[PDB]
């Protein structure tokens, strides 16, 4: 249930 | 955090969330001690009884946060890990003695109104403040009860407990590298860390210089907020020579 | 850091948080 984080950090 | 309250904005700007990449989830708390170094509990990274042995690429740290689950655009900063360092005498077999680890970030984090490091104690501040009855503050995004989860960072203030009382509350062997905190059954008030809060900071505000110091790391407890049990915290000052050795050499 | 432990939104503006007084009141010595 966490909001997606920017792809740049993954 | 059990029986705490919502943090104020900017109340704990050294708070760090240890975040698993896949599945995306909260792993632990942690704290910011400089622009490149984050302090946490060793058991957040290495606990073989639970098949836990994270590598740097498994994890992110999220700094400046308030909301547990939101991506706090323009406020939080997300950092990758360059290297994990676990205390070489961390005792995961028996009792989590020396439950401490450091994480070096790949790039320095920019400080802001929401992101700012906590101080580490020196001998004099530990001697002055680490006394039974003196209260510290614990913060985290962990569970609200032993057996749900908060919208925002939670905060609770808890008194340090006399060492014989800590020892007499448990069958586990308690070492000089641990202290315990929490209210006694007859004291009325309540509160504790819980699952998801471990690795986060136990802080005290020095009345001598008005600065916040991290005296403990949330380490372990038998349940959460149980009558006659206490939370156990890594004694940061007792392990400070190892902290300094790591930072000075890496 | 020379600036460690001084929060931008509290100590650096001389603003007190809602429960830090509880900590101070527990610090009986000195
Ligand atoms: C943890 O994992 C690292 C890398 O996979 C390995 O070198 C180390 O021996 C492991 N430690 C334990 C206690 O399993
Ligand atoms: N080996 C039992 C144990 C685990 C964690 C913390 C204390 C004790
Ligand atoms: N069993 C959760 C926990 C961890 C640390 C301190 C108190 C409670
Ligand atoms: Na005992
Ligand atoms: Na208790």
């Amino acid at each position: 249930d966490f909001e997606e984080i920017p792809e740049e950090y993954l | 955090i059990v029986e705490g309250s919502d943090a104020e904005i900017g109340m704990s700007p050294w708070q760090v969330m240890l975040f698993r990449k896949s599945p995306q989830e909260l792993l632990c708390g942690a704290s910011l001690i400089s622009d490149r170094w984050v302090l946490t509990a060793a058991h957040c990274l290495l606990y073989p009884p639970w098949d836990k042995n994270f590598t740097e690429n498994d994890l992110l740290v999220r700094i400046g946060k308030h909301s547990r689950t939101r991506y706090e655009r323009n406020i939080e900063k997300i950092s990758m890990l360059e290297k994990i360092y676990i205390h070489p005498r961390y005792n995961w077999r028996e009792n989590l003695d020396r439950d401490i680890a450091l994480m070096k970030l790949k790039k320095p984090v920019a400080f802001s109104d929401y992101i700012h490091p906590v101080c580490l104690p020196d001998r004099e501040t530990a001697a002055s403040l680490l006394q039974a009855g003196y209260k510290g503050r614990v913060t985290g995004w962990g569970n609200l009860k032993e057996t749900g989860q908060p919208s925002v960072l939670q905060v609770v203030n808890l008194p340090i407990v006399e060492r014989p009382v800590c020892k007499d509350s448990t069958r586990i062997r308690i070492t000089d590298n641990m202290f315990c905190a929490g209210y006694k059954p007859d004291e009325g008030k309540r509160g504790d860390a819980c699952e998801g809060d471990s690795g986060g900071p136990f802080v005290m505000k020095s009345p001598f210089n008005n600065r916040w110091y991290q005296m403990g790391i949330v380490s372990w407890g038998e349940g959460c907020d149980r009558d006659g049990k206490y939370g156990f915290y890594t004694h940061v000052f007792r392990l400070k020579k190892w902290i300094q050795k790591v930072i000075d050499q890496f | 850091e020379a600036d460690c432990g001084l929060r931008p939104l509290f100590e650096k503006k001389s603003l007190e948080d809602k429960t830090e007084r509880e900590l101070l009141e527990s610090y009986i010595d000195g």
